[PDB]
């Protein structure tokens, strides 16, 4: 799969990090890491994904 | 509506779903609709309220069992987590209705716990069919003289 | 629930394993026989997948004819599965390109 | 929860069988039984369940 | 996805300068047979895909992404942590002692 993944990071900007603070139910500071090859955000219904 | 709110009994009162605390009894959510909500949460709100209204409609006054008992749920739990669909099924059971779920092979492990038959449907070319399946539990004993 | 889903069935793995079994036996094989020889941990979904492959290759299923099987879970619970009557064939399944 | 079905089929009518013929993509006669204690219809996309 | 891939390519360029495409409720109605084609087309158009799923089709995500963000609710505060698939697998194995 990584053979196709060579396009990512080379040609185009790719998302790698998001930082929140007191946004919704996320009291205090937070952060999430996004892998250049693709990320999947999971959790129970109604927790903060959206 | 001006005359409806004078001559029609149905328009003399305004409804609103509410969430009660089991212990204290204090209301937390005077939900008048589903604006907002996460989705899935929206789904459980809709399913609870609609099953309640269906039981009202199908039941003659003073009857605990509706003479028609079946309900259909297409794309059931299509956006609800296992924990939410479980309580949806629990509410359906409490109202006493027999639920026909439809799903595109999703949440299979959940239906496994709360159904006793399945109808597989498959397409090839310009044609399609179905086939029947069932299962049950051998409750007599998990293992004689063992831990159960 | 998180880890139950995380322990979910891998459809393609079952595709390959069923193909290998059909190559080994090289004869009509019933669904209950596939259950006995390939005890699934996701019984109901695996049976659904099996009937799916059967229909994809055109192998019809005799719904009106019944066969049975027995399985168990990790907690000792045991279930008896009522199933239709059908027989898989390696050649037809191999001829189909799977997705 | 499941064992409460004993009241179903005794205090009320419940669906137990369906029959099709030349409906939608279902060419010719077809039949599907429905169990007392609840059921689920399962298949791939565009299978025909809806 | 095709329209977006075209739109984000600067004039005279074959690859979009911006690559991140979100998909909320990514596969709420699609079996694996359709979601696989969705993934293949999504990757073909050059985009890097961020997916969201409420614990559905977990196996599919494992096959086309390398890290997951596990978010859980607790009262009125929600926490987020980032892990790799293998670290989460090790965590499950630790629960495998049960
Ligand atoms: N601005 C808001 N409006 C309505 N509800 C909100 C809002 N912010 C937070 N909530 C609460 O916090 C959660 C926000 O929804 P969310 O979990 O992100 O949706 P989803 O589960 O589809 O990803 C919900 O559980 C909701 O109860
Ligand atoms: N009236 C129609 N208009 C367009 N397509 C239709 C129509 N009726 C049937 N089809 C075809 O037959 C099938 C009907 O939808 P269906 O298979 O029941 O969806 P699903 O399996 O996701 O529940 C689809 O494969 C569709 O392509
Ligand atoms: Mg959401």
């Amino acid at each position: 799969m990584n053979q196709v993944s060579g396009l990512a990071g080379k040609e185009s900007f790719i998302l790698t990090r998001i930082e929140l603070f007191n946004w919704g139910g996320f009291h205090g500071l937070h952060q999430a890491a996004i892998h250049q090859d693709g990320t999947a955000v999971i959790g129970p219904t109604g927790s903060g994904k959206t | 509506l001006g005359a409806k709110a004078l001559l029609d009994p149905r328009f003399r009162l305004e409804f609103a779903v509410s969430v009660m605390d089991r212990q204290s009894g204090n209301v937390i959510e005077s939900r008048t609709g589903s604006q907002g909500g996460s989705g899935g949460e929206k789904e459980i709100i809709a399913s609870y309220v609609l099953t309640a209204s269906l039981s009202y409609a199908l039941c003659p006054a003073g009857s605990r069992y509706p003479l028609f008992g079946t309900i259909i749920l297409d794309e059931a739990f299509s956006r609800s987590s296992h924990a939410v669909a479980g309580r949806i099924i629990a509410a359906l059971r409490e109202f006493g209705l027999h639920a026909v779920f439809i799903t595109p092979n999703k949440e299979m492990r959940l239906l496994r716990d709360h159904t006793r038959s399945a109808i597989v449907v498959h397409r090839r070319g310009q044609n399609s069919n179905m086939a029947s399946l069932s299962w049950e539990e051998l409750e007599r004993h998990y293992q004689r003289r063992g831990n159960a | 629930d998180f880890w139950d889903a995380f322990n979910g069935l891998d459809r393609e793995v079952l595709i390959q394993q069923t193909l290998q079994l059909l190559a080994k036996e090289n004869r009509p094989v019933g669904l209950a026989e596939l259950a006995e020889l390939l005890p699934p941990a996701h019984d109901l979904e695996t049976f659904a997948v099996w009937i799916g492959m059967a229909r994809e290759a055109g192998i019809e299923v005799i719904d009106s004819q019944r066969e049975f099987a027995e399985l168990s879970d990790g907690e000792g619970r045991r279930w008896r599965f009522n199933l239709p009557t059908t027989g898989l064939e390696s050649q037809a399944l191999m001829d189909i390109d799977w997705e």
